């Protein structure tokens, strides 16, 4: 129920097809805070 | 400049700064920008600083000497461990958002 666009639509599907199972996805909230933060002279990123 | 009688690092107004010109010559080198804390901060080295800091602290005991430098000591360690270049906070380039 979030701004997982690529999660919503398949959620969606799930349940018409009843399938019930989750995919979490990866909030856009949390990549337009890592754009801004990058705006700014600041080196972040994800590892592994 | 150490050919002046001119610290390294002491403020010099723009009437003194002149007559420093006029009278040294072309010597005691001097900007008013950014580059100039550039400039400063990257001809340095931290090992050395570092070194003098902790001898100064082992030496030297006070109330007000034991602080005040036991925190640059931290600072002057976790910038050479961190490896992230002092001359990376003068900016030069402005990334924007999409």
């Amino acid at each position: 129920k979030s701004d997982d666009v690529n999660g919503r639509t398949k959620m969606y599907k799930n349940i018409v097809d009843g399938n019930h199972q989750m995919e979490p996805g990866m909030p856009e909230s949390f990549n337009v805070l890592l754009k801004e933060i990058r705006s700014l002279g600041i080196n972040i990123e994800l590892e592994d | 400049g150490g050919m002046t009688n001119l610290e390294r690092q002491q403020i010099l107004t723009e009437e003194q700064y002149l007559d420093a010109l006029e009278e040294f010559g072309d010597e005691f080198d001097a900007k008013m920008g950014a580059e100039a804390i550039q400039a400063l901060l990257k001809s340095m080295d931290l090992e050395q600083e570092c070194e003098q800091l902790r001898e100064e602290l082992n030496e030297t005991n006070s109330e007000t000497k034991r602080k005040k430098l036991t925190k640059r000591i931290k600072l002057l360690e976790a910038f050479v461990q961190s490896g992230n270049k002092p001359e990376w906070m003068i900016l030069t380039v402005l990334p924007v958002l999409p």
